Parts: C-alpha cells; structure tokens; sequence
RNA sequence: UAGGUAGUAGGUUUAUUAAGAGUUAAACCUAGCCAACGAUCCAUAAUCGAUAAUGAAAGUUAGAACGAUCACGUUGACUCUGAAAUAUAGUCAAUAUCUAUAAGAUACAGCAGUGAGGAAUAUUGGACAAUGAUCGAAAGAUUGAUCCAGUUACUUAUUAGGAUGAUAUAUAAAUAUAUAUAUAUAAAUUGAUUAAAAAUAAAAUCCAUAAAUAAUUAAAAUAAUGAUAUUAAUUACCAUAUAUUUUUAUAUGGAUAUAUUUUAAUAGUCCUGACUAAUAUUUGUGCCAGCAGUCGCGGUAACACAAAGAGGGC
C-alpha cells in the first residue's frame, strides 16, 4: 500500500487557520516560516540558529530530532526562543534535554537519518608545516610520517602537494584579503586534527578487499592442526595480507621502497629531426601478434557503452 | 543533462546536493525515509526516488543506468582483531552511488568549491576548473586518485560568500541602517546612563560566540568601567539619506554614507567590481552543509582540492556523503541491480 | 621558401602562366605580373583570389617546380580514346563503323 | 561478445603468424631423434605390422622430414656476389647497397630464428626438471608427518 | 463497436478495430492496420491506426492524441 | 610500389581521426582486408605541445609501434614497401639513403638532432 | 517421404591429369553399398567469428553494421588463354530493350539516380589533399577504390543556466561599533477554509558562458600538394620583456576614449482501479459514447469512458 504524501513536517507546528480569501497560503509554506523565524530588513534570517557558522571548531549540523522542530535562539544570548499564541517569541517552558548533552559522534554526524556519515578532521596549518617540512628538509618517508601523526600515506603525500601550492601563491601574493578570510573562516567550523588524540587518528592497517577471496571457503582440518594466515594465503593463491599492506606502503613518491626500473627494456628509437620538420617520429618496438589494431573487432560507437576518453589537451575524444 | 524543475519544491520534500534555503527546511523536515507497509516493489520505488534526488539528479535515468555498478568496493583493517573492541559491521550498500563521486563536478560539491552539483557543472563548463593544470571543461570528467584540481578563487568566493545586492536594493537598507542609529543616538543623549548600562549587561551574555565584546574591551580601553558623559556627547546624528537625489550615482551616494561600522560604501558593494557581497561574509545556513570529505584534501587559502582515493567503505562508517540511511540506499541498490524490474 | 630569380623562357610571370597551360592564362589578372606574388601566395591565399581547387593546385606545383629547377612545360590532363572509354568502345565502334564504312 | 573471454577479451583477430622457418632446422637434435626412433606397433602403434600388406599403390612408410639446414638456406637464397663488380653508375650504386642490405637482414632472421628455436627447446627442459623436482619437494611436505597427525584416528593394522 | 473489412496488400483479409469516438471510413478508403485484437468482439485482431492513410485523427482529441492521429493545438 | 608482397598502411579509426596499421599485405586485396601479418600501428597526428613546452623546446611526437625484428625479415625476403612506409622505415633507421628518392633527398638539409637509440 | 541405389558398392586394366579415386570415358569381373541413432525424397536457408542482442549461466537469437569464407554479376551450356576461369571474356541459344539492320549493341547485384514493389531505408554532391590500386624510366596520367561532405533523431554520446528569490509603499533625532528594528496603510492570480494545494513556481535581483564580433590559428603532410573548410582550438585592443606546475603578476612598444567588443536561454510524450510509481478534488456521459496487455470498466456519488485541477514516469 502507498499513496502520494506531502512531506509535512514530523515535529508540531502551527497550522493554518481560517484564511483571508486572498492569501492563498499553504501549510508547507507557514511551517518554512516558523523555521526560519522573522526576516529582518536586511534580508537576515537572526532568529534561526543555522544562518550564521560556528567559530569555535564545532560543527552546528541540524538536530531537528532532539530540538523538536525548534529552530529558533536569540542571536546573541543564543537561548532557545519559541512561538507562543500572541505571535511573540519568548523562552520555553521547559528546558530541552536532549540538546544538552549530546553525543561526540552525533556532533559530528551532519545528516540525522544516515549515522554512518561524519566529517572530516581539518589539519591546523602548524601540522601541514610540520609534515612539508620533514618530507622535503629532513628528507623522511611518507611512511614514517605516516605512522608518526597517524595520517594515511595519501592524505601525507597530498599535503606536501598543496603546501608546494601555497608557497607559490604566497610568494607571488596570490592569496588575497577575501581568500584568507574566507579560509579562516571554514577552518573554524571543522574540528582540528590532533596526532596525539588515538580516536582521532586514522586506521593505517587497510587493504583493499580482493574479490576472489571475497568468497567463503572451509576446510575440514584435523582438531589440533595449526591454521594461520600464511596457510590462508596459500589456500586463496594470495599473497599475504601483512605483505599487501607493506607493499602498499612504499607507493608514495616519498615513501620508502618506491622503485620503477623493470620496465626500462623497451627499445625506443627518436628518429632524426631536420631543419624545417614539425614533428618527431618516435619507435617502439613491439611483437607481431600483440601490436595493431585487430580486425573485426566489436563497433560500440552506436551502443549505450562506446568508449569516451580525454586527450593531453582535456579535449573530449572518442576511443 | 537533466532539466532542473522544482527541484527545491516543499511538498515533495526531495533533498538535493546544494546549500540553498529551501533545501535545508526540506532536509530539517524531512525525518527520515517511510518504508512501512509497502509493497518491496513500492519501498524499492521510494528508496530510488528518494536517492536519486541527491546523488546525480541530473543525470538521465538511462544514463544512470549504464553509469551504475554492482561491484562495491570496501576495505580489510587488518589490526581490527588486535584492538579487542567491539567491531563495527561496514555500511557496503552505502556503496551504491560512489562511482559518481569520481565526478568533476561532484568532487568541486565535496570540496565546497560550488554551492551545489547544478553549480559546479556550470563552473567547469565556462572554463574555472583546472585538473593537474589542465583546463577542464566536461563536467564528467572522472578524478583518478592523486589527481589535482583547482577552482578561479573568484568563483569559489561567490560560491560560498553571500549574494551581492544591487544599488537600489542596498541603498534602502542604508537609509534604514540612518534611521536606527540615529534613534541610538536619541536615546544615548536623552538617558545615557541607562544605554551604558543596558550595554554592559550585553556584553555579559556574549559567551564568546560574538566577538564584538573582544572588540568592545579595546573600545573601553580607546577612552574601573565607569560612566562617561563625553560618550553620548561624542555620538553624532548621521544625515538622511534622499533616495531619490542620489539614485543612479554611485559615487555620490557612496560618499554621503558613513557609518561607524559601514564607511564611504553602500551595503554590500564595498567593492562594486567584485561578483560577491563585500566585505566578504559567509552564505546563510553554511553550517549544516559544511562537511568535510575524507576522499578530499583540500586548501582554502588556494581554492585547491587533491582526489586522494574513491570513496571507501570501512567498518561503521561510509565516506560516500548522504543524508540517507543504509536500508533505503539498499533498497536503491535492489532496484538498480535488476534495471527496475 | 625563397624568390627564385627570372630566367630568360621565363621573364614574368605572364610566360610562366603560357608556359605550364592548362588555361592558366586566364589568371594574369590575378597575378598582376607580380613576381614575388605568384612564389608567395599559398593556397589560402589564391582561394580567396578566386583561383578554383585544380588551378591553384596545378600552380603551387609549378612554382614548385621552378624554384628546384625542373621543367615547367605544360603536361596535359588524360583524355577518352577517340573510340570512347574502354567501357563503351564496343558499343561506340560498332555504331561509328556502319556509319562511315558501312 | 561472451567469445572474447577465451581470449583475452580481445575483439577482432590478428593474422596468423607466419613462420621464418617453415621446416626443423638440421641443429633441433631433439626433434631429428624423436623422427628416428622406432615407431610403435599394437594397439597405441603407428605403421602397417610385420607380415600386412599395405595398399597396393601406396607407399608403406611416411614420408621424411624435411630438415633445413640453415647454412645451406643461406646460401641458395642470399648468396653473396661472386665477384666484386664494378658499381660506378649511380644505379648500380643503389642496386648494390639495396642487396647487401636485403642479404644482411635475411641472414640475421634465419639465424636469430634458429637460435631462438634451440633457445627455446632448453628452456622448457630446465623449466620442466624444476617443475619436476619442485612437484617432488611440495609431495615429500604432504609425506612429513606433523604432530596434528595424531588427532587422525587410524586403523593402520586392518 | 465500429469495425472495417480490410484486404492488406498482401492478400490477406482481416477485421480490423477502428478506435476513438467518430470516424470516417468508407468502402475504398486506403488505411493502415497494425496489430492488437478488440477483446470482446471475436475475430477481429488488428486495429487501424488513426491518422493514416484516409482514416483521419479523432476530432477534438485532447489526451493521448498520439495514439488518435491527433495533431498538438496552437 | 611492385611486387605481390607489400608493406603499407591499413586504415583505422573513425571519420577525420584517422590511424594505421602497418601491414604485410597481398598486393591484391583491399586496403582494409585481413594482411599477411600486422607489423605496427601509426598515429598520424602529432601529440600537441602545450605553450611553456613549446618554448621550452619541445617537439612534437609522432608515435610509431613497430616490431623491429620481423619488419627486417620481410625486407629481406623482397616485400616492397610503400612510399609512406618507406620514409618511415628511413626515420626508423631500417632503411637507409638507399631508398630515398629524387623528390624527398634531404642532400642538404642541417640536422638538428640526430637519431638515437635508447632503452624505456 | 520407408525403403533407397544400378556407376549403384567393391575388384582389375587402360585413357585423361602435376596428382589419388567409378572423378570422367572404355573394357572385364564380384554382389554389393545406404537405411528407424532416419536412408532416399521434399521443403527451407548463403555459412561463421575474438561480431551484435539477451541471460546468473548452460544457452537462445541475429548474420544489418566490422571481419573471415562461399556463390553469383539477365538465364543455360560450351570453348580459348592461363599456374588457376565452364571468366562480368569468347561462342551458341534464351528473355528484354535499343539503332547502325548488322552472323549488331545493351543487361546499373560499380556510384549517383529513376519507375515498380513495400510499413520502410539517402545526393543524378566534392576531391584525388590522405591511404591504397593500375600505367609510365621519369615527369606524370587515371581511380564513384577511397577520403570527405549532403539527406535521415535509425543508434550512441555531450551540451541544451547557475546562485538569490514570497508583496509594495509611507514611516522614525534635528561618530566607544548600532542591531531580534518597530509601526501603520494598501495589495494579494486558480483551487481550497487547512495538514489542499498550484508555488521558489513566476517576476525581480546578482553573476556567467555559448553564439555573434575582432584578432589569431594548429593538425590531418610534406620536397611540394588540404577536398573537408567560412578547419578545430585559443584569445578578448595586438605585440614584447621580466618574473610567473599550471597559472599568475608587473612593466613595457604600438592601439582607441582614466578606462577599453557584445551578450543570451519557451520540451515533449505516456500515464495516475489492481498488477504498477501517481490522495486535492471536480465536471460531462449514463451498459450509450467509448476504454482494455491481464483481471475488467460504463445501468445518475465512474479513482478505469471524455475532460479540468493536482500528481507519477521517461
Ligand atoms: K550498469
Ligand atoms: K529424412
Ligand atoms: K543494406
Ligand atoms: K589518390
Ligand atoms: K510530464
Ligand atoms: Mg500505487
Ligand atoms: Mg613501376
Ligand atoms: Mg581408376
Ligand atoms: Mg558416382
Ligand atoms: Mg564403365
Ligand atoms: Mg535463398
Ligand atoms: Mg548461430
Ligand atoms: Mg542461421
Ligand atoms: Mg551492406
Ligand atoms: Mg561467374
Ligand atoms: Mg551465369
Ligand atoms: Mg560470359
Ligand atoms: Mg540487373
Ligand atoms: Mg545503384
Ligand atoms: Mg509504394
Ligand atoms: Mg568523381
Ligand atoms: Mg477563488
Ligand atoms: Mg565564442
Ligand atoms: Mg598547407
Ligand atoms: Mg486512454
Ligand atoms: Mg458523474
Ligand atoms: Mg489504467
Ligand atoms: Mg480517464
Ligand atoms: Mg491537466
């Protein structure tokens, strides 16, 4: 059984009620007014505890749940003010007690249907420093920095990336007045990162889940047969997982263990370049039966899947 | 793409990626997802129609279709049974919608480089968005991890800044800004000490949420926090503003106005040339869509963002952001694998 | 690439458009017996001139030509057998030999 | 299609490769004994047995192989001018470069072909002697008894 | 319920359903027949498209005036 | 070109991107029909140099795949290559100023980097 | 379709061929050979893929497009040349047409195009610039192969505008920085009298890009040659220098009146009783008119017919 359902709001509100004939309002519209309270001449919603950021490091994500549909504080006092019959705001009758205290995580949790969503730690810009400088100067790999501050290996390698980006910027005075207020402001409205925290810290133990092994397997082995995960590798044809982690661990362009040699076997030939030539011809060489493009291969430029690549140049071209 | 029509429409209660005011009172009120006495088919309905609304409306349905993949992807912690705490089950069917996050345009919405999806299609399309220096101007380009990608600060800035008004619309709010100061200033002259009085119990009750009382102690230190009869001597009456006379002068009307907090500039056009209100101020109702991604690295300072990997999901928690619980992105994902049958 | 320099077959750029044919004699208004024109005009430049495709072809070849030393003589263009083409030469033949010879 | 599976994935085909040599060559030992070795009679033989006529008409044995010997190939095929001649014309010139290097590419492809054959053919014998012994050592590990062992109940005596 | 004998150009004769409130066919009149039966009238299993050949759209058609051979008012 | 054995291209790809397969063909079949046996693939079209590169001193590259080895057995065996085909093998350094003719001779053009043999 | 076969099954020899064999021809012998696991006969059909469609898969379907193979070039047979042809050749005959009336020529299943048939499938286009093919010592010539464009939503893909936005006036002393601005007055489209909406929808405001305009200009191709082509792309007075992932920024030479081209945004179609997503109601019709994939709907409160409002798909 389902029927179409204006989404009315969960929590009481006031109704309309009778109506001059030339209002023409609706109930959706008078509940978006009692949320967003009075607009003043600015066109300032100062009533509704949402129009304006936090500046404290706490995220003020919506709570309509445990506030009840109230919406509404003195924008200054910040203490809860609600709708009474005159038409009047004034304080409540009784005290809210579930915004009083309230869960770390649910701080965190913008969305109230999904608790499995939380944002992100922003890093202070005294730990970005403290990261470029050690992989840069010191001359430390990602991996030791990494499990240092508890900051997985990319978000390390991506730090040291920006860095060398705000450098640029500030040495050619590209970060104006509106960019740095602007920053300030959103990092005011995040929780900081910190290293030491062990909650706050992030796992540095993940692998990617293979599909193969994604199945179920068991074996009926004797009842004191030792059974590890080295042997479960071996039965799953896989390395094992410590090795995927550590292997893992070296893909940083400054983490250790990065090597790229094995490849450098492919003979290449630049043919010579003449005054007045546009182009160079390059040569690689190749293996008859691997090289071309096969006959009769399968068309898909008239079908829901053809193939859509961008060039060198981010144009859009067909594959 | 799609055509955007009632997107923000208060009865159908649809909650949308974009910071806009009708879409957070539809998100406030929207008290999760009804699947009670349907039919698997009409919760499988409502899950797709509730999940599409926010993650790629804009794309067609069939387009959707051949984008959409089966295979989720999550990750092993291998310290897990190392810890001894309660392990927590992984949100694998939150999964569904992650192969849009590799998106341009969804990563400048993650990165809140756009105010919305709608946004950040039209920045990348007229030339703002740069990937690895490239100039990128197809909104499905897909990010691959380690891949960076920058915004013109300008377009970040009117993005998250409030709207610029126009002359008229803040020459109004100026001759009103005249009119209660200089009823401020009738009422410091007429009783001053009950004004300084009201405005020490003021400051009381700022609890550091307004910094105006940082900035008031140094006011108190510019002249024991004693009454002072130079105060309501010094205030002075602003002259009223004839919005007629300096209608369509700019300049003029810019040099008759000056306030103690709003000098020589109308309100909002401290700098006329710039797409924004100035001062820069944030949008209203930033908060609640403020969320930083855990795929994302980014800097502010130079409005640029680095797509660290695709989403993952791991034990008690899904990077893919939505305002959906994981019942109705499984059944959107029922509904998905069996093209709707 | 560079101007050549005038020969004695070939002092202006009127004998140069008798020389290599093909009707190119009708462009000496075009040229306006302008050296340094007809060995630094391309092909965009002679289409907005109103030179059609073959002609500014058969020139550009030309003055390629000239300007390595090698022979500009008019090559004429292939022509159908008297009898016709290959294709309908039978047909033709018969008809034109039970009307001349019967 | 599901077809491309069986081979890749790959859609469309290539050519088949054509073979440089198109017959063993005199050097692949291995093959010229395998052609000599006596060949099998009864129920897994090959042949017409001692005392059965074969066809009348028709040959009773198989024909030889044909082995190539590559030093012969070379010389019938790509041989060398007999005489150092005389190229002053420009024609001549070119003509002469064009075969010695026409020769000199030939030869390279019959002896590098040769080569990788014999190379190949050794390879697979240290390749399978490994295999072997490595077959042995991963059978002799499933042999050793371990201490679980006896948690199997066993009726070695019955 | 108004039906048409129909000889198609193949030889074969049929019973063919003519839709919509009104029509205007007549002996002679070219129509084109698509397939679908009329369930409560026996023996006759193809319709007639509305808007073809001489057969003309349903007059004053509002919805569903693609299925009737209706052309979009001004 | 002459000869039943030839080396020339084959024509891929879609309308106005065209790409080629370098091939060992019968000189009697069509230009797109199955070979004798697939040598490499060209890419007409120059990678594009963006501005500081081009400044900096870079040129543009023409991609050429080409199986080194078996290109010089059909050679030898008298396959006949094409024009096209032919200035390729002459840049790849297969073919040498023997098969340059009177039009394309470079006698005197200066080079301005020479070819070079390397490992990637 | 139950019996079929009579060079038929096998043996021997000659002829013929580069070559085996009742493959063809000649001779002489044996009585065999096939068949209810389907012979013989009849009907139908070009075959297939690392191609397309579908499915979890085994499979099933197609055989247009890409590629491989076969056959044919109005019909039949025969011959010549040749390594290879019962050749799109030649010979004779058949059918049709034509003009030169000859033991004549032609046969569009080459391209374009026309009539016919059909529910239904396009230009009597451009160029040999590219890749090939033929001829030539070369210069070069030829090429409806081929490359391009035209026609056609037949298929696929991208784009086809974002942020803000529920009213308008009057209103208020005569710079330690204010601040929950507050009052009146008028206006307020369809539906409806409250969970009944249409509706942030519209207008309006802010900011853009496309196109245009201007300059510039690759690449397909080089020794030279560009059909496509009014090229793509880029830049927004043009050029230059310096610094300057990108990019940015400063300053310069010339260029206009301290500033510097202009500037957008009108979707259709089906559906809302159940299967099956569609609750805001209302009018007409009255077992009629009509709807219908299935169950069924319609006899005066029709959620199903015909419509308005509202709503759901794509
Ligand atoms: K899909
Ligand atoms: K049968
Ligand atoms: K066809
Ligand atoms: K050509
Ligand atoms: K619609
Ligand atoms: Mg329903
Ligand atoms: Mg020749
Ligand atoms: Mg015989
Ligand atoms: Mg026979
Ligand atoms: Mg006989
Ligand atoms: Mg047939
Ligand atoms: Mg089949
Ligand atoms: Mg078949
Ligand atoms: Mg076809
Ligand atoms: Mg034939
Ligand atoms: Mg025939
Ligand atoms: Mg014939
Ligand atoms: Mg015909
Ligand atoms: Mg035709
Ligand atoms: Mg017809
Ligand atoms: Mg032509
Ligand atoms: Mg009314
Ligand atoms: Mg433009
Ligand atoms: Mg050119
Ligand atoms: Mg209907
Ligand atoms: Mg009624
Ligand atoms: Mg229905
Ligand atoms: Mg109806
Ligand atoms: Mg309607």
């Amino acid at each position: 059984f389902s029927r179409r359902r204006i989404a009315y709001p969960f929590y009481p509100f006031k109704k309309l009620g009778r109506q001059h004939p030339k209002k023409h309002d609706t109930n959706l519209k008078t509940a978006m007014r009692q949320f967003l309270g009075p607009k003043n001449y600015k066109g300032e919603y100062v009533m509704n505890k949402y129009f304006t950021v936090p500046t404290n490091h706490v995220p003020n994500y919506i709570k309509p749940d445990l506030e009840r549909g109230q919406s509404l504080e003195h924008p200054v006092t910040k203490k809860p003010l609600q709708l009474r019959y005159d038409g009047t705001l004034g304080p409540p009758p009784v005290e809210n007690k579930r915004l009083q205290n309230i869960f770390k995580d649910r701080l965190l949790q913008p969305f109230p249907s999904n608790p499995h969503c939380k944002t992100n730690y922003v890093l202070s810009p005294q730990l970005k420093q403290s990261i470029f400088e050690e992989i840069t100067v010191e001359g430390l790999s990602a991996q030791q920095v990494s499990q240092k501050y508890g900051l997985k290996i990319p978000r390390v390698e991506a730090i040291v990336k920006l860095v060398s980006v705000e450098n640029s910027w500030n040495r050619r005075n590209r970060v104006s007045s509106d960019l740095k207020t602007m920053d300030e402001t959103l990092y005011r409205m995040f929780p900081v990162f910190d290293s030491d925290a062990s909650f706050k810290r992030e796992n540095l133990s993940e692998i990617p889940v293979p599909q193969k092994t994604l199945a179920s397997r068991f074996l009926t082995i004797a009842e004191s047969e030792p059974f590890g995960p080295v042997d479960a590798a071996h039965v799953l044809e896989l390395e094992p997982a410590v090795e995927t982690l550590r292997n893992l661990s070296t893909v940083g362009e400054h983490s250790s263990g990065h090597q790229q040699s094995t490849n450098k076997n492919t003979k290449v030939i630049y043919g010579e370049l003449v005054e007045g030539e546009r182009s160079q011809y390059k040569f690689t060489n190749a293996k008859v039966g691997k090289v071309g493009y096969r006959y009769g291969s399968g068309n898909r430029d008239n079908k829901k899947d053809r193939r859509i690549g961008f060039n060198k140049l981010g144009q859009m071209v067909y594959i | 793409p799609r055509k955007a029509n009632l997107l923000k429409s208060l009865a159908r209660g649809r909650v949308r990626t974009s910071f806009n005011k009708y879409n957070l009172f539809n998100l406030y009120k929207k008290g999760g997802v009804d699947l009670k006495s349907k039919s698997l088919y009409q919760q499988k309905w409502t899950a797709k129609q509730e999940t599409r609304a926010y993650h790629g409306e804009h794309l067609t349905e069939k387009r959707w279709q051949t984008v959409f993949k089966p295979k989720l992807d999550s990750v092993a912690q291998l310290d897990a049974s190392l810890r001894g705490g309660e392990i927590k089950e992984t949100p694998f069917l939150l999964q569904t919608f992650a192969v849009l996050e590799k998106r341009l345009d969804f990563a400048l919405f993650r990165a809140m480089f756009a105010s919305s999806v709608r946004q950040a299609r039209q920045f990348i399309l007229h030339g703002n968005v740069r990937v690895n220096g490239v100039k990128i101007k197809h909104p499905s380009y897909t990010l691959k991890p380690g891949d960076m990608f920058s915004v013109k600060p300008d377009k970040v800035l009117e993005a998250l800044g409030a709207k610029k008004p126009s002359f008229q619309e803040a020459l109004k709010i100026d001759k009103t800004q005249i009119v209660l100061w200089n009823k401020y200033v009738k009422e410091a002259k007429t009783e001053p000490k009950e004004v300084w009085e009201k405005k020490l119990e003021n400051f009381e009750k700022m609890s550091d949420s307004n910094p105006k009382k940082l900035q008031f102690q140094e006011f108190l230190r510019q002249y024991s926090l004693t009454f002072d009869p130079k105060w309501a001597k010094n205030l002075k009456y602003h002259d009223p503003i004839k919005l007629s006379e300096l209608e369509g002068d700019e300049p003029k009307a810019r040099k008759l106005i000056n306030l103690p907090w709003q000098k020589n500039y109308v309100y909002g056009r401290q700098d006329p040339k710039k797409p924004f209100f100035t001062p820069w101020k944030p949008r209203p109702f930033l908060s609640p869509f403020a969320i930083l991604p855990h795929h994302l690295e980014i800097s502010f300072k130079t409005c640029h963002a680095v797509y660290l990997r695709d989403p993952v999901a791991r034990p008690g928690q899904s990077e893919v952001i939505s305002p959906f619980d994981v019942p109705v992105h499984e059944r959107a994902y029922m509904y998905y694998l069996r093209n709707g049958k | 690439s560079t101007i050549p320099k005038p020969s004695d077959q070939v002092p202006d750029v009127d004998a140069f458009l008798n020389k290599i044919g093909r009707n190119c004699n009708e462009l000496k208004d075009t040229f306006e017996n302008n050296w340094n024109n007809l060995f630094q005009w391309d092909s965009k430049i002679l289409k907005e001139k109103g030179v059609n495709i073959q002609q500014r072809k058969y020139i550009l070849k030309q003055v390629h030509n000239y300007r390595n030393n090698r022979p500009i003589h008019e090559i004429k263009l292939g022509k159908k057998s008297f009898f016709g083409g290959e294709r309908k030469r039978k047909a033709f033949t018969a008809k034109w030999k039970a009307e001349n010879k019967q | 299609g599901k077809g491309a599976a069986k081979y890749g994935f790959k859609s469309g085909v290539f050519p088949t490769t054509r073979s440089i040599l198109k017959s063993p060559t005199t050097k692949q030992t291995d093959i010229i004994n395998k052609v000599k070795s006596p060949k099998p009679k009864g129920v897994l033989g090959i042949g017409y047995a001692k005392g059965v006529k074969h066809p009348k008409g028709s040959h009773r044995l198989s024909p030889k192989v044909n082995f190539i010997d590559v030093d012969n190939l070379i010389a019938k095929t790509v041989a060398e001018p007999q005489s150092i001649k005389s190229s002053n014309g420009s024609a001549q010139k070119v003509r002469l470069q064009k075969a010695e290097l026409r020769r000199k590419f030939l030869i390279e492809a019959f002896r590098k072909e040769e080569a990788r054959l014999l190379h190949k053919h050794e390879y697979l014998q240290k390749r399978t002697k490994e295999l072997e012994k490595a077959k042995e050592l991963e059978l002799e590990k499933l042999n050793k008894e371990k201490s679980s062992d006896l948690t199997i109940m066993t009726l070695d005596k019955m | 319920r108004k039906a048409c004998r129909v000889r198609l150009t193949n030889g074969n004769v049929v019973s063919a359903y003519i839709p919509g409130e009104g029509h205007d066919a007549q002996e002679h009149s070219i129509v084109y027949v698509r397939g679908g039966r009329c369930q409560d009238l026996p023996g006759v299993k193809y319709h007639v498209i509305r808007g073809a050949g001489d057969l003309s759209g349903v007059v004053n058609r509002i919805s569903s005036r693609s299925k009737y051979g209706a052309k979009k008012p001004s | 070109t002459c000869g039943l054995v030839r080396i020339r291209l084959a024509r891929f790809g879609r309308k106005n991107s065209p790409v080629y397969n370098i091939v060992v063909a019968n000189s009697r079949k069509a230009r797109d029909a199955k070979p004798i046996e697939v040598l490499g693939t060209y890419v007409p079209v120059p990678s594009p140099v963006t501005k500081r590169e081009l400044k900096r001193g870079v040129v543009p590259i023409k991609d050429v795949k080409l199986d080194f080895d078996r290109t010089k057995y059909w050679i030898g065996v008298g396959a006949q290559p094409s024009e096209t085909v032919t200035k390729l093998l002459r840049k790849a350094g297969i073919l040498n100023d023997a098969w340059a003719t009177s039009k394309n001779s470079n006698v005197n053009r200066k080079v301005v980097f020479e070819r070079m043999e390397t490992l990637e």
